[PDB]
DNA sequence: TTTTTTTTT
């Protein structure tokens, strides 16, 4: 009750990339665009292919709903078909030419793959981690996929699973290793071992079978001009507060980023993400791994409702009544939020620095619609954060020492303002904060920089 | 042999001495224990009660017979007596009940065996407690405190009620409270 | 009915609409309308006992004349004498079991009684019982020509039963 | 053993016509195809109604459970199979039972070893519970040298089949290929553990509470959380233990579960909607609504209406950019000492679902709203969100604990930044407060606002405030003290003199004081209510023109023509308040649509709210 | 163990 032939699932798959199509703007014929990237791949201007599963879903093709129902139920295994054909279409289109040699593992396989010169022995000498050097990454847009953390459970292991959450932490860039290769002493000969997981174990004893037989007892040696590495990043995303259930506080899940979809998000950022559930090798610890990732905060090109606009001109009083129009009035307050939410320019004077942006402070009688106004300029913004008066300590505007109670270790974590960097802060109830902590913002209102020495660290922010 | 046994009790026990499973602990396999130690009435006791109720003079020598060896204090032994046999207890259809307690505070100098007679309320009592939390331990018993120049909610609602950091809970029973002070 | 109209009244609102017995009968079946039942005799398994002491055994039939794989069948008789307390009234029994009692085995029964001359001092009647009738009640009540009766006074001039 | 075969599939097959009976009277093949189209996998059994039909299958499935419970199994698969629908579900099908115990009805106490291997059913509260985690069932692995595919499966002592293997991950082929796993085929399940104690109603005076172990997989994971009172029904059974070849003969005990019921709410019938329909079509309802609220409290009408508006409450809006408007409605009960303030409040928590009460006089504010404990924890207005917070003594909190209130009471939020946690927190829910005023009784020589002594921005949050006061008048005093003996006379007309407590109208009503007109049963309200907070009216011009006109005439009106005095501010707020109490009185209608009829009466409260004439000592 | 920090009572 299963199929494995896997000829025809390519053939398949290769047909999808054949005949989807979108017309051209002007009506004048049609892209390829799938094909296009595949070319750019060959020609080595990129490094990954990021594949819309519901084009698939919708395009105009035999058995399409069954290959897009295939690729969902196991993610994992279709990984490798793509691939596999994506490296057949670039052999294609490649021909008897060379692709250009860029890095030491591509200029370590073009010389040693002529060495060996000088089919069945390249696919059986190589793996094909090794022999293939781009990336597959799968995406979903209907509402089927969309989950919460909260709702990932046995029945996703294994599955392409969609979601959208907030980032709590997030580690700096690391090598990962995947595929090792070890070289003998005394006969020569090289070991590949691909790596899967987070653990590997390293063989001691050479394999080759004349090394063996004459029991020359050879060491093996690993190199890292042969072996592989690549980008690994980890993250923890946190549950968005819409999706929570009542009187309940949001749940956490740890997920590991591979390749160019790292550096795409730090922390105080809003995501959608991609990604298959898997198990760590009874009971089971689990984890996500990413696919896809896309900033909310930040998503040449150009609206025509902008066009119209910028075409138009005068726009200083159309612009002052769109901030928040369900609030009456208050003409030259919208006019005031207006320039804080541009603000002026930096000056760097014979190494004396002046800030550029503008503070604001409204006051007024109870019921006339502060909160409603600093609540649309938090939506409004693109980076920005919103607190209180009585939520808030100085410590949490600035930023904090922890310490860990698992190695003793001392840290900073950066505070609201820290988070805010670059963006806009909103303070409601400021009368009602404590001296002692309204005294923190003294620095940053004017310097722009937050100076710490507590315990054993001494920075600046 | 299990479940024969609470803690406080005085005991004589027949047992073989081991040593657990080159030094051991010591315990005993024990092979025998021997202890060194209401709401059901007879026809008798309900005829010795109706005859009491049946005197004319009975109110009159319940509150006398409260404390004898302290002298006097004629007022306060008949409002012991009504603490300790309270009202009804009432609850109407809208599910708003009434309670039946009563308490009664003692006001003055510290002396005048007030101590003795809170003793005395917590002995005769069916349930009851004497002390200077303490407050929840008696349903449907009276708790008598000393020294209360040392609630509102507990005395009104039969409840107290906490939301401090991390919890809130609500602790309820029912109790009639008697209270000696020295001077809220 | 009213059920249809509330369900319709919440609907009308916006309101989410998720907020016979008669004990024990008889029947009867007139003219081309028997075939069906017969069809569903030979059919179902609510008559074919598939749970129990009579697991796969089929239904009784009986009959009063011969058929293909009938076989012939006697009730079981018996009889006692009781006598008391120096009376003239010694009484004696007769007892007919373990089978089915057809309605012909009475009508005969009356002529053993009559033929024997038991009813010759009329004033010392003889009596007779059937008994578990109620089990297959109804039968009687399709015709004028039958009637429902549990206990029967048997003389020579006449039968009597009570109005039941 | 071929016996026990034969026996096994008489059992079995017993089960199987019992389940798919050709005329079904229990009708379990309609509940199989309910289950099978709603696409769960276990089927709830009456353990009294298998009593009648096989009872040598019943009394035999206490003490031989664990047989008579997978022969049971097996003859629902095949149940299933004779469908036309298809078996989805990877995972087999399941079953759980109720009825009735008996002999084994127990506590944790009262479980000892006589029952080990026998189906109960125990009582208790959760004390403890692991978070929920998934454990491997079968795996399947692909060959790529041979393109041949292998399988595996796994068991456990925790797992109800008594059968074992090796359960040794599979890495290699006989002919010693690598193997790759297949995640998308293998098969796995949710697991958790809780633990259960002895009720504090049972537990004997003075020891320690006994506690229970307890087992759940599949569909019965994520479904209590510590302080559920539970009732839990499952096989008891011990499970051994090894270390280097020596084994301690103390074995633990578990409870492995089939069927979970929680003991801590509305049910309807058509005869209950027929009269639901003619309440609704009556001539006033709310009026009728409002006197059946409260009966044996005498006078505080005005209040009452209050306080079912409170419990309908307003519409929230949001709009097309996101904004948000709230719809919640804010009451505050300022007055003199024994004015049944604490006793309103008491009747509100019993007749609100999701309510929690609290006192101003040990609360936190961030006990109040929210705690870092490092960890983030929920105060009580966090856990009343979509409720009704009650506070008492609302005048003996600290300001400093005050201040913390302001953003829920408006946005329906909590948002905290401190060390290491930064986080918002939804808290929309419906505060109804109760206060005594600043002098400890009410001094009618200052006017409200000092006797109610807080501050505008905080005043202003309330939809409805209401000043009462304790006036010596001897009409009065009459009126309300026969009322109360009234009520303390009182007793049930079936019942006898020497006794002790340990439809639609209501029949016997001396206790409430009102004479003649007729009340509605509590049930009734609770049906009522629960039905009409569902209805979603609009609103309409008429409306809006006398909502616009009224705001401006109670804004502009002067209190020194006519000898009276201001109790509230009138700001933009309450002009939301005029639309929120029109909207909650046009729901009690069952209207679609907020009238003329509807704002009236909403201004007609407010009006009363807002002003009141001078004490009588000054007058 | 002793030391240093930030939230809570
Ligand atoms: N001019 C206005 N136009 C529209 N809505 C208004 C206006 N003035 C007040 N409101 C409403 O008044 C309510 C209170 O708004 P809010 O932003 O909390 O006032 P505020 O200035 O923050 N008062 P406070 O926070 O106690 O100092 C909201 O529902 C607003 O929609
Ligand atoms: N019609 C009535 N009006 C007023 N009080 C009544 C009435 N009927 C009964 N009572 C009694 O009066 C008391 C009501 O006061 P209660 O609610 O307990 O405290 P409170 O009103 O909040 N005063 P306080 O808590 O000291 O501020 C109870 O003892 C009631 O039984
Ligand atoms: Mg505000
Ligand atoms: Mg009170
Ligand atoms: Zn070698």
């Amino acid at each position: 009750t299963y199929n494995t032939d896997w000829a025809a699932e390519k053939t398949k798959i290769r047909s999808f990339f054949d005949e989807y199509y979108v017309d051209n703007e002007d009506g004048s014929g049609k892209a390829f665009p799938y094909r296009d990237q595949v070319f750019e791949i060959a020609r080595r201007d990129k490094q990954a292919i990021v594949v819309n599963v519901d084009h698939i879903k919708e395009s105009d093709i035999p058995d399409a709903l069954e290959l897009s129902e295939a690729i969902t139920s196991n993610t994992k295994r279709y990984e490798v078909l793509f691939k596999d054909t994506i490296s057949d279409m670039i052999q294609d289109y490649l021909g008897d030419k060379q692709a250009p040699v860029i890095d030491a593992l591509d200029a370590y396989m073009f010389q040693r793959l002529h060495m060996d010169r000088n089919l069945q022995d390249k696919r059986k000498k190589y793996p094909p981690q090794l022999l293939q050097r781009f990336e597959v990454y799968f995406t979903t847009d209907d509402a089927a996929h969309e989950t919460c953390v909260r709702n990932i459970k046995a029945t996703e292991i294994g599955h392409l699973v969609s979601m959208k959450g907030v980032v709590i932490r997030a580690t700096e860039v690391k090598p990962c290793v995947e595929v090792m290769t070890y070289t003998c002493d005394t006969c020569a000969a090289e070991v590949y071992q691909p790596v899967k997981g987070m653990q590997f174990t390293p063989p001691v004893n050479c394999p080759n079978k004349e090394c063996v037989e004459a029991k020359a007892n050879g060491r093996l040696h690993m190199q890292l001009r042969g072996s592989k590495f690549v980008k690994f990043q980890e993250l923890k995303i946190q549950e968005l507060s819409e999706q929570v259930p009542v009187g309940s506080i949001p749940r956490t899940m740890t997920v590991h980023v591979y390749g160019e979809m790292t550096r795409k998000c730090n922390t105080g950022n809003v995501v959608h993400v991609s990604g298959v559930f898997l198990p760590i090798m009874l009971v089971a610890d689990t984890y996500l791994e990413a696919h896809y990732i896309n900033n909310l905060d930040d998503n040449g090109v150009q609206s025509a409702e902008l066009e119209v606009l910028r075409r138009k001109g005068d726009n200083y009083e159309t612009l002052a009544a769109s901030i928040a129009p369900e609030i009456f009035g208050h003409v030259d307050v919208k006019k005031c939020l207006l320039m804080a939410l541009v603000g002026g320019n930096d000056n760097s004077s014979n190494g004396m620095k002046i800030r550029g942006c503008i503070n604001v402070l409204m006051m007024g009688d109870p019921g006339v619609a502060k909160s409603q106004l600093l609540g649309y300029v938090n939506r409004l913004a693109p980076r920005s954060q919103y607190t209180t008066g009585r939520g808030s300590s100085g410590v949490g505007l600035t930023a904090a020492v922890m310490k860990d109670p698992v190695t003793g270790e001392m840290s900073l974590e950066g505070g609201a303002l820290v988070l805010a960097d670059g963006g806009i802060c909103c303070i409601d109830e400021f009368d009602k904060m404590m001296d002692h902590d309204r005294t923190a913002i003294h620095e940053v209102m004017e310097q722009q920089t937050i100076s710490i020495a507590k315990a054993g660290i001494m920075t600046t922010l | 042999l299990t479940d024969k046994v609470v803690p406080g009790n005085r005991v004589t026990i027949v047992g073989v001495y081991s040593i657990k499973k080159g030094i051991r602990t010591p315990y005993l396999r024990v092979l025998g224990i021997h202890m060194e130690t209401f709401t059901t009435f007879t026809p008798e006791e309900e005829r010795m009660f109706k005859t009491l109720a049946q005197r004319k003079d009975a109110y009159e020598l319940i509150a006398k017979s409260i404390a004898p060896s302290i002298y006097g204090s004629a007022d306060i032994k008949k409002s012991i007596a009504c603490l300790l046999f309270g009202g009804a207890r009432k609850k109407l259809p809208d599910g708003i009940t009434r309670r039946g307690d009563i308490n009664v505070l003692l006001l003055g100098d510290p002396g005048t065996a007030k101590s003795q007679l809170l003793k005395f309320v917590e002995q005769v009592s069916p349930i009851g407690v004497y002390t200077s939390g303490a407050m929840v331990l008696a349903d449907g018993g009276v708790v008598c405190i000393d020294e209360f120049d040392k609630i509102h909610e507990a005395m009104e609602q039969q409840t107290i009620s906490i939301a401090k950091a991390g919890i809130t809970t609500t602790l309820n029973s029912r109790c009639s409270v008697l209270a000696a002070a020295n001077s809220m | 009915s009213p059920m249809k109209l509330a369900n319709q009244w919440l609907n009308e609102i916006g309101v989410s609409p998720r907020t016979d017995r008669a004990g024990f009968q008889c029947l009867v079946v007139h003219g081309s309308k028997i075939h069906a039942l017969f069809n569903a005799l030979m059919d179902s398994d609510v008559v074919h006992e598939k749970t129990g002491p009579y697991t796969k055994i089929p239904p009784t039939l009986i009959a009063t004349s011969p058929f293909l794989y009938g076989q012939l069948l006697s009730l079981t008789k018996s009889s006692n004498i009781f006598a008391k307390a120096g009376t003239k009234c010694t009484e004696y029994e007769l007892k007919l079991e373990n089978g089915p009692v057809l309605p012909h085995c009475a009508k005969m029964m009356t002529q053993f009684i009559r033929s024997t001359n038991m009813c010759s001092t009329e004033e010392k009647p003889v009596t007779m019982q059937v008994m578990d009738r109620h089990t297959s009640q109804g039968m009687s009540d399709w015709t004028e020509t039958a009637t429902n009766w549990n206990t029967v006074t048997i003389a020579e001039n006449c039968v009597k039963w009570t109005k039941n | 053993d071929r016996a026990e075969d034969a026996r096994k599939q008489e059992i079995t097959e017993q089960y199987l016509n019992f389940l798919d009976n050709q005329a079904d009277t229990f009708h379990y093949r309609q509940k199989i195809v309910k289950m099978m189209n709603d696409g769960e996998s276990r089927l709830v059994m009456n353990l009294d109604e298998i009593r009648e039909i096989l009872p040598e299958r019943a009394e035999g499935l206490l003490t031989q459970s664990v047989l008579e419970m997978n022969c049971l199994q097996s003859a629902l698969q095949m149940a299933i199979n004779r469908s036309d629908v298809q078996a989805v579900v990877k995972t087999g099908f399941h079953v759980g039972f109720e009825g009735t115990f008996g002999e084994r009805h127990v506590n944790p106490r009262t479980l000892k070893s006589s029952y080990l291997g026998n189906l109960v059913c125990c009582e208790g509260i959760v004390t403890k519970c692991s978070t929920v985690r998934q454990k491997l069932l079968t795996s399947v692995h692909y060959c790529p040298a041979t393109n041949k595919v292998l399988e595996k499966k796994f068991a456990d002592f925790t797992m109800l089949d008594t059968a074992v293997t090796n359960n040794n991950y599979p890495t290699e082929d006989e002919n010693k290929n690598p193997l790759e796993t297949e995640f998308g085929h293998s098969v796995y399940k949710d697991h958790q553990t809780f633990t259960i104690q002895e009720l504090p109603e049972s537990a004997p005076a003075g020891q320690l509470p006994r506690a229970v172990d307890c087992v759940a997989d599949l569909d019965l994971a994520d479904r209590v959380k510590p302080g559920d009172r539970v009732r839990i029904i499952g096989v008891f059974r011990v499970l051994p233990n090894k270390q280097n070849g020596v084994s301690s003969g103390s074995f633990r005990s578990i409870i492995i579960i089939n069927h979970i019921q929680m003991l801590s709410i509305p049910n309807f019938e058509p005869q209950d909607v027929k009269d639901v329909r003619k309440i609704s079509k009556s001539r006033n309802p709310f009026e009728l609504l409002a006197r059946s609220l409260a009966p044996s409290i005498c006078g505080h009408e005005e209040t009452k209406k209050a306080l079912l508006c409170l419990l309908l409450g307003g519409m929230e809006k949001i709009l097309n950019n996101g904004s948000r408007l709230r719809g919640d409605i804010n009451v505050l009960l300022i007055g003199d000492p024994s004015v049944a303030k604490s006793q309103l409040l008491r009747y509100v928590l019993r007749m609100a679902p999701r309510a929690i009460t609290t006192t101003g006089r040990g609360s936190s504010g961030v006990g109040l709203t929210a705690a870092v404990t490092r960890r983030l924890e929920a105060g009580a207005m966090v856990l009343a969100d979509r409720g009704v917070v009650c506070i008492d003594e609302f005048d003996k909190m600290s300001d400093i604990d005050r201040t913390a209130i302001h953003e829920v009471m408006e946005q329906g939020r909590v948002t905290i930044s401190k060390a290491g946690i930064h986080a918002k927190l939804n808290a929309r829910c419906s505060v109804l407060a109760a206060a005594n005023p600043v002098y400890g009784r009410y001094n009618p020589f200052k006017s409200p606002m000092e006797n109610i002594g807080m501050q505008d921005s905080l005043l202003s949050r309330f939809d409805l405030i209401f000043v009462l006061l304790d006036e010596h008048d001897a009409d009065k005093d009459a009126n309300v003290a026969e009322h109360v003996l009234k009520l303390h006379t009182y007793r049930t007309q079936g019942e006898a003199d020497g006794t002790v407590l340990p439809s639609i109208y209501e029949e016997n009503t001396q206790w409430a004081g009102i004479q003649d007109t007729k009340i509605l049963t509590m049930d009734f309200m609770r049906k009522y209510i629960h039905l009409a907070r569902s209805v979603q009216p609009k609103l309409t011009d008429e409306a809006t023109e006398y909502i616009s006109e009224v705001y401006a005439d109670i804004r502009s009106f002067d209190i020194t023509k006519t000898d009276q005095e201001r109790t509230m501010p009138v700001t933009a707020r309450q002009l939301e308040t005029l639309i929120r109490l029109s909207t909650a009185i046009a729901k009690a209608r069952f209207s679609k649509k907020v009238e003329r009829e509807d704002t009236e009466k909403a201004y007609n409260l407010l009006h009363f709210a807002c002003f009141k004439e001078k004490p009588k000592a000054r007058q």
